[PDB]
């Protein structure tokens, strides 16, 4: 419609994350989030030892 | 040159299509781009063309599609038994139509001519009208835009003098 | 009980700006109630058709002719007539275009006009009957309310199990309420359905008691979202009022005036009915929010008995 | 809680599934015992007819009009083929000759019936529910969706039939012998394995009781498999019906053929001069044809 | 030719707008008539009349833009020049997520705001400056086969 | 009568039944249902003529009357739904493919029509056309 | 505010996000089958 | 003049249809070339904001560049048989390239993920000119790639694709505001107004003229890019007995 | 939004995926 | 048991299976010989 | 939701080939509209058919805004598809639109094949006898 | 040129010398009759579909009949020798893709 | 939050549930490298305590390492006809090695003792990525080999296949803690448990 003038794509996931801590430097928090979907075709983002 | 009634319906079908109308005396080629209703129709449409046609000058009433398929049956080939087949249903769907209309009865068709080449003279049935007492004269009344179509395209070929003793000549006269 | 959708809460809040809530539109209805009186004076009202060419008895449409020019485009059924014999009035030139040719209306969208008509001819039967046919319409209608509005609650706010299987209660209690006003106050009226929800809901009849002795008044809308709220065993929705449940069922229909017919539907009772007939009489309607929660608990044997009843409770107003 | 809701919510809707789909195989079965009592006296038919032309032509009995005779045949079979009621599909390609499609179809009915059985473990793996997760036959339904998948390939019918390689042209009597061992729509398995599917789910209308999340997991996954199972096994059987209906219509097409034939044959030598061969061999069809007729009398 | 180009003036009077030329040379554009106009990037941290320095008033006369001239708010920022060791590298960012342009929630209505963060601007031995050169830094980066992220 | 009667070959026990369909047709093709009336009254005028022709099947072989007289009332439903429209995927294919729709149609026509009409996905993108137009036809003047 | 030109009422569309696993893949369960201890 | 716009309407309508045509060509192939430059460097993980496309968060980017000089690709013996070895050589061409890609990508995943059904996998469409569009059909294909993946076709006739074949994935059956499609064109109505314009201040006529208001974007980050030359060579000469006739001593 | 920015309930569920696909196969039969 | 021909033979080829001959011919594919 | 919209984005929907995919485009649009729009009573079959054709021609300009149609071939189909229709309305209905909306099971193939193996009359011939060999108790009768 | 259409589209002529001792390729002589047909139908499609794109033609033919989807159908005119060949088996008036 | 997540629970079993399949993958590549060191040795008969796997003590190991480029080893003269060929030079190379390893090792001979069932023999599964999975599922009317050896196809897309086919034997009919599958996923229920830690 003439009086929306574009949309907005809400992309929802579950990110599989890494158990970080904030150091005091904290440049940024060094968290490596992956989509979950991507476990499908590069499973080793879900190692945990 | 050969007339070939068709009704109003039958010609539109030919117009939108794209049917190449110099090939409908071509029994092979209307056969192919023609329904089995159509060819019925125009073979009752044929039946119930009430004037005759300047036979002097070789304008001839052209042979309903149902009887070239009938003899096409009958002559040895690679397609004679398709073409019975088309025969039989012409037969049960020209007497379905004959069952359905019957009660048409006392009523006079306008016509309009569509000259295709010199061999053909397409002759559209378009809207009924009833005509009961000297349904004669009422046809010859209402087809006056016929005659004077007929008279303008054959004289384009054929002797003025050998045109005006002519019947469809007459007609005009009679019209108007 | 509300007999016409200009009674509900949703209607009172459009119309109504100044002092919006508890207060009738009088000066909105009053408005295009007179133009229509005044207009069936030089041209009579003509009736409203129905299925097969028939038109409803004590009823009327405002066609897209050049006489109903002083006439307001309103969009819910007004009464012209008394409280015995009431003569509704739906405007139809949002409806119907008129041909220029002719001069017969053509209707643009027929699902929207059939979606009109039908909720006319409900609600004919309801102002002259009284409210006895809404009770044997199935258990359709009441497992989709309150399917459909804790089904949008339970995903938007997260809500648990027990806060579902309690707001289950307390819309399938305000259901009813609409139904017999007697059950719109606390007492052993309310008690009286405990048998009847357990069997809809199949919830054990010691949770249901609780959930109901705890029930204040359920006279409209803004009461329901109050118990939601109040005695739903959740915070995380907050102090829900009125204007929060139309946005949560704004989305769940389209068509004209389509946010409107669905929060009428929550009070106005030909109206939620008629929501249901077409979302089992229609194929349209089927990406709705409420239509897939019709689909989903309407099995097929009860959603044909529904219809076919519905057709008696229209036809019946035919004449 | 609302866990009941949503199983017994789910079991009803799969109950409906399957009572759609047996009355529609029960209308499929009706039309099937029609179908195979005539099919019987087609083919029988259609082998005598051609024994009887085998003799007729090995033998030259029909002298210098064989060759003549021989094209009329041909004509026939054109007049035939060309039936506008043979769909250009490859279902009824098969039906009418082709090799290759018809392996296919037969492989595809050979497979259904063995994953009917997994149809019916997966119900009864909801019986078994209602951790004890079930390993699942998920497999089978790997192959269910590529079976469902060629047969809305074969059923596809195009606008012409050059679309189709090797598609049965006028020479499609010369492979009657194919049409001698009938081809069967494994319906009474259906009915059998849905009828069974039902009256297990119809026997957890009460099921009471709070579910454990890994329980409710296993019986989603199991509902979902089933409803995907249901609607392959529903395009593949559609498939396999309508070759059994291709099939019959490729029989009568070549009954006919022959029928035609020797009505040719009579009348040519009515005609002309006849022999008594000629003459036996026509009282021979004749009775062939009058069989037939009595068969469907 | 709709295009809201920030036009420099000859005449240097809003150059302070505009990148230095020593860094990044202005470029030139013509439209379909004979009118041409001198381009060149915004410098960074910069305040401006953003339709008043545009091509539109330099095109054709200095005060053709009235108020009936407005910004289409499906806008887009469509570069960026890096500074790199003396030289300049163009990045090209127009289509990314971060480059549209935002309505600002507090303020007025018409009200604009692009919010450019991105960490993936790959600085590496394929890369080229404004110029055309490899040299310097990018020629470092590709005898060691590395690549850096902006 | 009976000599074109004893043209319809044995089939089963069905003489009784297929004669019975014939004769509903028969009557049905040369009784026509005015456009002008709804189905009551030229519904049933039809149905009372044909009721009384079944008055002469003691000329006749095979004739199944309360079967044909079964025929005959859903041949003028039929009608009915065919002059107000329809859509029902079941329904449309019937006519579609049918032995008058392949009397009108041309051989390269029908090919089409038995190519859409026996597509995997028919009866779904059917139905949903039917409703975009029932829901809309009349949007166009 | 000469041009109004829609900014902000823009069309939102949620995308679809379901994961599932069957215990471990078809793949794993073939050259694996599952032993319940 | 004083007439309706009903003809100009007409006129500018059609410009204004082929506009959108020639868009949706230039911004595919432009954003080919955002592939290639995501694609050579080091991306070859989901990751917000490196590729316009909602779907660049769930999925690898990937594109393939090959040239096909068919003179150097057919194998062929027949003169009967040079239609199908001409199709062969180019179907062949593509698997082999897109069989990994369709791997690489993680396509499956996030079309499984998105639209729920985990037996769903995208369908590929043939995207090409007018005349490489011609060889892609065999007749007995049924539209089927090695295992199960299935392929449409579309041609154009736009100078930017004179000989180019670009394979893009879309879902297989298209839903009203589908995510998984490839790209998806916005439209909103054409504005067209006609005002007595005096521009100049000196010359006078009434511009009746249309506003095209629409957006082409882009959603999956995948193509592979076929350059496909030398049908005239491979077709309009022998190419056997030839080769044979030339080892003459 | 529909229902609300809270990622978590821009999920669908899958129970309501399983009871979909359900309707969606059973209205098919019924248009079938 | 008749259908137990090779996949993919040659245009002319000739098969013989169960008393019954069979030549691949490129237009019909597997037709009996008579 | 426009008709011209609604009615494109279903068609495409429809499997593709090449070039012939005008043709059965053309004549889903035809069999749709040909059989939905409603007959007026107060008209005979030649003014039906001019409105009828009036209002095909108006939605397949709307749905050339969409998807392209062969608007030529279309009509072709339309009316074809039309006069069938209005043939069954008056005429002929055929046996196969009773069985399948209606115990009824032996079907029209199965006697056409008794037929043509015999050499005889077909169905649609046995049927043009029985209205012929009923025309004199019709006439007769009222 | 003579043609009203030469300023709609765009003129286009290819002439190819088919001398078949340099077009046909086989290695059985039983197929010699379809690899001589085949060469050239093949030589024409090769030289005919560069032709079809290039000559802009379907976008005249399409804004002048007012079809979006009408393409012509081409022609093949040679003597009676030459037309012999042409196989024309049952329908096989296909070019390719969408042309006849 | 008394009860926020509903389906982000459910990732905590798939996350799992993916974990259990990388984790057989990695077994399986971890396990054909040592085979490979074993059979490359001098090991060529039965014994104890050499690999991991009950049958190593039946059965000789055997492990045969092809490398297939495809250049060398098809050969086609027509176009169509090369995707048939592509895919049966994969096929035959496979027979190629798969039969003499059959005769060379004695699984066969393993099966019939072990399982009791003299009619019974070991069926093959090959074990592709997707690119090349496309290239063997030639048709399922064949998944046969010479005489009475029977396969069977199955995919993955792991990232540790990027161009691997490994063929493995397995039993016909498999069965509960069967000791003739190649190998065995022993799996003990998963639990999900809550509580409120004060981690910090």
């Amino acid at each position: 419609n003439p009086i929306e003038g574009g949309v907005v794509q809400v992309l929802p996931y579950i990110a599989v994350m890494k158990d970080v801590y904030h150091e005091v430097s904290g440049v940024k928090m060094d968290n490596e989030e992956v989509n979950m979907v991507e476990a499908y075709r590069d499973p080793s983002i879900l190692d945990d030892e | 040159t050969q007339v070939l009634v068709m009704p109003k319906a039958v010609f539109e079908s030919y117009k939108t299509a794209g049917v190449q109308f110099n090939k409908l005396l071509d029994t092979n080629y209307i056969v192919s781009e023609t329904s089995v209703n159509d060819l019925a129709e125009i073979h009752q449409a044929l039946t119930a063309f009430p004037f005759l046609l300047p036979e002097k000058l070789d304008i001839k009433l052209a042979v309903s599609p149902i009887i070239k398929v009938a003899e096409l049956g009958e002559i040895d080939g690679p397609e004679q038994f398709k073409m019975k087949d088309l025969h039989n249903r012409l037969e049960s769907r020209l007497a379905t139509n004959e069952l359905r209309d019957a009660g048409n009865r006392n009523l006079v068709y306008d016509y309009y001519l569509y000259p295709v080449d010199e061999n053909l003279w397409v002759a559209v049935q378009q809207s009924a009208h009833i005509a009961s007492s000297d349904p004669r004269r009422v046809s010859i009344q209402l087809n006056h835009t016929f005659f004077d179509s007929m008279i303008n395209e054959m004289l384009n070929t054929r002797p003025r003098e050998s045109v005006a003793s002519t019947q469809i000549f007459t007609y005009y006269l009679e019209s108007c | 009980m509300f007999l016409l959708p200009y009674e509900t809460t949703v209607c009172k809040t459009l119309y109504n700006p100044t002092g919006g809530g508890k207060l009738y539109p009088k000066q909105y209805v009053d408005q295009i109630e007179n133009a229509i009186k005044k207009a069936n004076v030089y041209l009579p009202i003509p009736p409203v058709d129905a299925r097969n060419g028939e038109t409803l008895e004590h009823s009327g449409q405002i066609t897209p002719v050049d006489d109903f020019e002083d006439i307001k485009k309103f969009t819910q059924i007004v009464n012209i007539g008394d409280r015995d014999n009431p003569k509704l009035v739906v405007d139809a030139r949002l409806y119907k275009k008129i041909e220029q040719r002719t001069g017969i209306p053509r209707i643009i969208q027929q699902n929207e006009w059939q979606f009109q008509y039908i909720r006319m001819a409900l609600n004919i039967k309801l102002l002259r009957e009284g409210p006895d046919f809404l009770h044997r319409l199935g258990d359709i209608p009441v497992k989709v309310f309150y399917n459909w509005i804790s089904g949008i609650l339970t995903q938007k706010y997260s809500l648990p199990p027990e806060s579902t299987q309690a707001i289950w209660v307390i819309c399938a209690v305000y259901y009813f309420a609409m139904q017999d006003d007697d059950l719109t106050e606390p007492g052993q009226e309310r008690d009286r359905l405990i048998p009847i929800i357990s069997r809809l809901t199949y919830i054990p009849a010691g949770f249901i008691a609780d959930v109901i002795d705890t029930l204040g008044p359920l006279h409209n809308a803004g009461d329901l979202a109050y118990e939601i709220s109040t005695n739903g065993r959740s915070i995380r929705m907050g102090k829900l009022k009125f204007s929060d449940l139309q946005l949560l069922v704004s989305p769940s229909w389209f068509g004209t005036a389509s946010r409107e017919n669905v929060g009428v539907a929550l009070e106005h009772m030909p109206t939620y009915i008629t929501l249901i007939y077409m979302a089992l009489a229609d194929r349209s309607y089927r990406k709705t929010v409420l239509s897939q929660k019709v689909e989903m608990i309407s099995r097929s044997d009860d959603a044909s008995r529904f219809i076919n009843l519905v057709n008696e409770a229209v036809s019946s107003q035919f004449v | 809680a609302t866990i009941i809701n949503t199983l017994k919510t789910w079991f009803e809707k799969l109950m409906e599934l399957f009572a759609k789909l047996i009355r529609w195989i029960s209308d499929f079965k009706k039309r099937d015992v029609v179908v195979a009592t005539r099919y019987g006296k087609i083919v029988r038919a259609v082998d005598q007819a051609r024994t009887l032309f085998q003799e007729l032509l090995v033998k030259n009995r029909l002298g210098n009009r064989k060759d003549a005779l021989l094209e009329k045949f041909d004509a026939i079979a054109q007049s035939i083929i060309d039936d506008p009621k043979i769909l250009a599909s490859r279902i009824y390609a098969a039906a009418f000759g082709s090799v290759y499609y018809q392996k296919e179809i037969i492989n595809i009915n050979n497979e259904a019936r063995t994953e009917l059985g997994t149809m019916e473990k997966l119900v009864g793996t909801i019986i078994e529910y209602v951790d004890y997760r079930a390993l699942m036959p998920i497999a089978n339904i790997r192959e269910i969706g590529k079976l469902a998948t060629r047969c809305n390939e074969l059923s596809t019918v195009y606008p012409d039939r050059s679309s189709i390689p090797d598609f049965p042209d006028k020479n499609f009597w010369k492979n009657s012998h194919l049409l001698k061992d009938r081809f069967v729509a494994p319906l009474d398995d259906l009915l059998k394995a849905y009828r069974n599917s039902s009256d297990a789910l119809r026997k957890l209308k009460q099921l009471s009781r709070n579910y454990s999340q890994e329980t409710i997991d296993a019986i989603g996954e199991s509902v979902q498999l089933i409803n995907t199972s249901l609607e392959g096994m529903r395009r593949i059987t559609d498939t396999m019906f309508e070759y059994s209906q291709a099939q019959y219509l490729a029989a009568s097409c070549v009954l006919n053929y022959y029928g035609k034939c020797a009505q040719v044959v009579s009348e040519d030598y009515k005609i002309h001069g006849f022999n008594d061969a000629i003459r036996e061999w026509q009282r021979r069809f004749d009775k062939v044809i009058d069989d037939f007729k009595r068969g469907y009398a | 030719s709709i295009a809201l180009i920030p036009a420099l003036d000859p005449a240097g009077s809003n150059a302070d707008f505009f990148v230095d030329p020593a860094l990044v040379p202005p470029y030139t554009i013509k439209n379909e008539q004979n009118l041409t106009i001198t381009t060149a990037p915004l410098k960074a941290n910069v305040r401006l009349d953003l339709m008043g320095n545009s091509n539109a008033n330099l095109l054709i006369q200095r005060g053709m833009l009235e108020v009936s001239d407005t910004i289409d708010p499906a806008g887009r920022l469509k570069n960026l020049f890096v500074l790199l060791g003396g030289k300049v590298v163009k990045f090209k960012v127009d289509r990314l997520p971060r480059a549209v342009f935002q309505p600002d929630l507090v303020g007025d209505t018409r009200n604009a705001v692009i919010r450019f963060d991105s960490d993936d601007l790959v600085v590496s031995g394929d890369t080229t400056f404004i110029d055309g050169s490899a040299d310097g830094v990018i020629n470092d980066l590709k005898t060691a086969k590395l690549s850096l992220r902006l | 009568l009976s000599r074109i009667l004893k043209q319809l070959p044995n089939l089963g026990g069905s003489d009784r039944k297929t004669r019975a369909m014939l004769l509903a047709n028969a009557v049905a093709l040369q009784i026509p249902f005015e456009t002008l009336l709804d189905f009551d009254e030229q519904q049933d005028k039809a149905v009372a003529k044909f009721k009384k022709i079944l008055s002469k099947v003691n000329e006749n072989i095979a004739v199944d009357t309360k079967l044909a007289v079964t025929y005959f009332n859903n041949i003028l439903r039929i009608r009915q739904s065919l002059i107000t429209g329809i859509t029902d995927p079941c329904l449309v294919k019937a006519v579609l493919t049918s032995d008058t729709a392949n009397d009108y149609l041309t051989v390269d026509d029908v090919n089409i029509v038995s190519a859409v009409v026996n597509g995997p996905d028919y009866n779904r993108i059917q139905a949903d056309m039917g409703n975009a137009l029932n829901q809309l036809i009349g949007s166009i003047d | 505010n000469y041009n109004e030109k829609s900014q902000r009422d823009f069309r939102v569309v949620t995308i679809g996000y379901n994961l599932a696993a069957s215990r471990q893949d078809e793949f794993a369960e073939r050259i694996y089958p599952t032993t319940v201890i | 003049t004083d007439e309706g716009p009903g003809e100009v309407v007409k006129a500018l309508t059609v410009n204004t249809n082929i506009r959108n045509s020639n868009n949706a060509v230039k911004r595919m192939l432009n954003y080919l070339a955002q592939l290639r430059e995501v694609v050579h460097n080091g991306y070859n993980r989901p990751k917000f904001g490196i590729i316009e496309g909602a779907l660049s968060a769930v999925m690898r980017p990937t594109y393939r560049y090959k040239e096909l000089d068919l003179e150097k690709v057919i194998d062929t013996i027949k003169s009967k048989d040079r239609w199908d070895d001409v199709c062969a050589a180019i179907l062949n061409c593509v698997k082999a390239e897109l069989f990994p890609a369709h791997r690489d990508s993680n396509i499956e995943a996030a079309f499984r993920v998105i639209s729920g059904n985990q037996d769903e996998t995208p369908m590929y469409l043939f995207c090409s000119d007018k005349e490489i569009a011609n060889y892609l059909m065999t007749k007995g294909d049924d539209r089927t790639l090695g295992a199960y993946l299935k392929y449409d076709i579309v041609s154009t006739n736009n100078q930017l694709f004179d000989g180019k074949l670009v394979v893009i994935p879309t879902r297989a059956v298209q839903q009203e505001n589908d995510i998984l499609s490839w790209g998806q064109f916005f439209y909103v109505s054409t504005v067209i107004a006609d005002l007595p314009i005096t521009r100049g201040g000196h010359q006078v006529t009434r511009e009746i003229a249309a506003i095209p208001f629409n957006l082409h974007v882009n959603n999956i980050p995948f193509a592979l890019e076929f350059k496909i030359t030398g049908f005239q060579k491979v077709m309009g000469e022998t190419q056997f007995n030839g080769k044979l006739a030339d080892l003459k001593p | 939004l529909d229902h609300g920015y809270d990622a978590t309930a821009l999920l669908e569920t899958t129970e309501d995926i399983i009871t979909g696909e359900l309707d969606d196969h059973l209205e098919s039969l019924s248009v079938e | 048991t008749t259908k137990d021909l090779p996949t993919d033979p040659e245009p002319g080829d000739t098969y013989h299976v169960n008393g019954v001959d069979w030549i691949y011919q490129e237009d019909g594919g597997w037709v009996t010989m008579q």
